[PDB]
RNA sequence: GUACCCCGGGAGGGGAGUGAAAGAGUUCCUGAAACCGGUCGCAUGCAAGCCGUCAGAGCCUGUGUGGUGAUGGCGUGCCUU
RNA sequence: GUCCGAACCCACUUCAGUUGAAAAUGGAGGGGAUGAGUUGUGGAUAGGGGUGAAAGGCCAAUCAAACACCGUGAUAGCUGG
RNA sequence: GACUGUGUGGUGGAGUUGAUGCGAGUGAGAAUGCAGGCAUGAGUAGCGUGUGACGGGUGGGAAUCCCGUCCGCCGAUUAUCCAAGGGUUCCAGGGUCAAGUUUGUCUGCCCUGGGUGAGUCGGGUCCUAAGGCGAGGCCGACAGGCGUAGUCGAUGGGUAAC
């Protein structure tokens, strides 16, 4: 029965630890190009996560560069943790919204073309949990 | 008065869903092919808890066969010795003293050396 | 110089050869020239073939030099400039350095450039 | 290729167009049936 | 040919996990004054300079 | 119908506010299944598997029952016709 | 209703295509090319009817009787469920 | 046995339980069933004939936008102007969700505003062809068919600017 402790990301992802996250919902790229990179990035310091992804030539390095800048900042402002002693926790890439559309073919024929989208979340907490 | 099957539907489903929650693939997954291993399961169940009875009486057999032939007995020879000195210990308590109590085995091995025809 | 073994630039060998010569020009013209990893190394060997032949100046010279190039301001350029700068160059006139990826295809960049300081 | 359709907005206002229509009892019937139906379109 | 049958979750995976690329490795860069991270064998695209920290060449105007 | 602040070009998110409730934020009541993932436990790289079933060690857990399952036996799908 | 040959009209051979660039095409050749030629615009002939230098050809991308709607939820000793 | 607890949580937010009758659009795994959502093949095939290079600019971001210079291509057409057809796509400015087989700061896309001026050009106000309609009329059970006088109908005639 509804009450108090309502769910939260942060309670579900974090639960009293220090840290903080940041989620891009719908990003107009694929779930799984997107974790391509995620599978790379995640459980790096964060920043050598952000420099190496400077330099990573996939096109999903875009978006999850900035995801891990903006959970970075999120961190520095609510806990009042430091850049360089944050580590990437966690990170995962689930489906969002996919559109339909159509590419003609030979014979009249009609082929589906999904345009996927992705939602990407990374968490950041400082190095001292990773041999928590 | 129409009726909306989903709430009685589901059911059936989540029964058979829980009753195949270890299955390998489509088969913990999907209704409809959890629903045919849920009936080979049934069947196999059926058939092992009666084929059951014959699995631990030749395992018993075994191990009595062991224990009576390190005695120099076989088991036939065992078995009618003690049928005729009139112990109807079973195999299984005949099974288990000879994997705990050896002691006791081997008495009972000497009672039906005694008991043997001797022909 | 040598040929280039495997396929040719810009989808044809007569097309890479005009692709060569003109970034050979376009690399005379401006010094430096930012032009990805395999044109720069194809053409560093006849830059410098041309730059070698430009290092003594005779008209004839000019000549076999405008066969290629055949820009005659490139090839004033060549002469005066580039070519007075390697009189004691023994070779090795050119360097490439890369530089990195470009975004939209990914085609690893470098820039190539004459040598600028003298080696006296 | 050539394809079945080539317009010609004459040639579609003659065939298809009111006036056709109510040449004949036929056509006039069939913009009743369009007008019953509800079509914004009752004709070419 | 046209697949005869779905593939097995676990066929599938197997396939689909061998689709991945290695981490960029990234080398600091000579040049004492940027200390940046740059592809080894490239130009650092901070200070735009090549070599060891003595000869350093300029490269990049960046 | 989210003032203001922060990361961001934005999108989106993080704080904060409104509200009984915002994991009711407009793709907005409830939010099932297929499907896609993160984490943790166990198993798995000498093995021939209608994928289960019976026997069963070990490990994990003990919320002292549950999860997993080495290994042995037996075992050729569902429907229609 | 001559000859060679572009445009134009055609469609003989071959290769490619054959989830095509294309529900009939493309490359290379090939036939006609002042004629029973070809083409634009508008018009006429309508379904047991049209038209046909005749192949049952064509009549809006499947014509030994077009398409649409209606009789209509046709009927089926048959197949499926 | 179909199923179930008057056990105990979570989510949720307005109905509904037991007894006993009454009434059913009352139970799905199959119909090459219907609708939607989503897997498999698979990050695979393809991205529709081709030649682009470089310097500079813009920008959060540039192989794919702008400018320039080289170079290449078409040229009985890859040029220019009409008809048919389309209908605002034209111009200027703002924009990058979608669309564009990639990217995109760009667009034939989106948004806002603007843009088409005729005594002579092309049509009508003039003319008729094929053909259509057709006062009366003749024919036909009805419905209708045909057609006179007429009246329409360009693809033609007539008609004053460079
Ligand atoms: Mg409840
Ligand atoms: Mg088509
Ligand atoms: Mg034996
Ligand atoms: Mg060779
Ligand atoms: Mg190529
Ligand atoms: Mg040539
Ligand atoms: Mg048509
Ligand atoms: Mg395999
Ligand atoms: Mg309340
Ligand atoms: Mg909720
Ligand atoms: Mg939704
Ligand atoms: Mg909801
Ligand atoms: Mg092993
Ligand atoms: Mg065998
Ligand atoms: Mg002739
Ligand atoms: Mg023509
Ligand atoms: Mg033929
Ligand atoms: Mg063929
Ligand atoms: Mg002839
Ligand atoms: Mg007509
Ligand atoms: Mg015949
Ligand atoms: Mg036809
Ligand atoms: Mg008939
Ligand atoms: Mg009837
Ligand atoms: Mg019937
Ligand atoms: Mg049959
Ligand atoms: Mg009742
Ligand atoms: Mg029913
Ligand atoms: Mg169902
Ligand atoms: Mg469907
Ligand atoms: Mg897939
Ligand atoms: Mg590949
Ligand atoms: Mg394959
Ligand atoms: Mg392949
Ligand atoms: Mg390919
Ligand atoms: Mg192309
Ligand atoms: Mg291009
Ligand atoms: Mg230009
Ligand atoms: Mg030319
Ligand atoms: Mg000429
Ligand atoms: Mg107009
Ligand atoms: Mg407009
Ligand atoms: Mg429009
Ligand atoms: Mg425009
Ligand atoms: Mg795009
Ligand atoms: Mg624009
Ligand atoms: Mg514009
Ligand atoms: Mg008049
Ligand atoms: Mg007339
Ligand atoms: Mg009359
Ligand atoms: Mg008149
Ligand atoms: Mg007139
Ligand atoms: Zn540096």
């Amino acid at each position: 029965m509804s009450k108090t402790e309502r769910p939260s990301r942060r309670a579900a992802l974090l639960g009293d630890r220090p840290g903080s996250y940041a989620i891009a919902r719908h990003v107009r790229m694929s779930a799984s190009k997107c974790r391509r990179v995620i599978n790379l990035v995640r459980g790096m310091d964060a920043v050598d996560a952000v420099t190496m992804l400077k330099f990573q030539p996939q096109a999903a390095a875009e978006p999850i560069r900035k995801v891990i800048a903006s959970a970075m900042a999120n961190a520095e402002q609510t806990e009042g943790l430091r850049a360089d002693d944050l580590y990437i926790s966690q990170a995962f890439v689930d489906e969002g919204i996919t559109m339909r559309r159509i590419r003609p073919r030979a014979k009249g024929s009609a082929s589906r073309i999904l345009k996927r989208s992705a939602h990407i979340t990374v968490v950041v907490e400082p190095k001292e949990a990773r041999q928590a | 008065a129409r009726v909306k099957r989903s709430v009685n539907a589901k059911k059936k489903r989540r029964e058979v869903l829980d009753q195949a929650s270890g299955y390998r693939g489509q088969r913990s997954r999907l209704y409809r092919k959890a629903k045919e291993q849920t009936l080979h399961s049934a069947t196999y169940s059926f058939r092992d808890r009666r084929a059951k009875k014959g699995d631990f009486r030749s395992l018993w057999i075994q191990r009595i066969n062991a224990a009576s032939r390190a005695q120099g007995m076989t088991y036939n020879r065992f078995i009618n010795g003690l049928k005729n000195a009139g112990v109807e210990v079973d195999r299984k308590m005949l099974a288990e003293l000879a994997v705990s109590d050896i002691n006791a085995f081997n008495s009972l091995v000497e009672v039906a050396k005694a008991s043997q025809p001797q022909n | 110089p040598k040929p280039t073994k495997g396929p040719r630039l810009g989808g044809s060998p007569a097309h890479e050869r005009i692709i060569l010569r003109n970034l050979a020009s376009q690399l005379f013209e401006h010094g430096r020239v930012v032009t990805t990893v395999t044109k720069a190394k194809r053409v560093r060997p006849l830059a410098e073939k041309l730059i070698n032949r430009a290092k003594t100046d005779t008209v004839a010279n000019r000549r076999f030099v405008n066969r290629t190039i055949t820009d005659r301001g490139i090839v004033h350029i060549l002469f005066t400039e580039i070519g007075p700068r390697m009189e004691g160059r023994d070779g090795g006139y050119t360097r490439v350095t890369r530089i990195g990826i470009r975004k939209g295809d990914n085609a690893p960049m470098a820039v190539i450039e004459v040598i600028s300081d003298k080696v006296a | 290729m050539k394809r079945t359709f080539q317009p010609s907005n004459r040639r579609r206002a003659r065939n298809h167009g009111f006036r056709s229509r109510m040449s004949t009892r036929a056509g006039r019937s069939i913009l009743a049936a369009r007008r019953r139906k509800g079509r914004v379109n009752l004709s070419a | 040919a046209v697949p005869k049958r779905k593939m097995s979750r676990s066929n599938t995976r197997h396939r689909r996990s061998q689709w991945k690329t290695v981490a960029t490795k990234l080398v600091t860069c000579a040049n004492p004054a940027c200390g940046e991270k740059h592809l080894p064998h490239t130009a650092c695209p901070s200070c735009g300079g090549y070599g060891p920290r003595g000869d350093r060449r300029q490269v990049v105007e960046a």
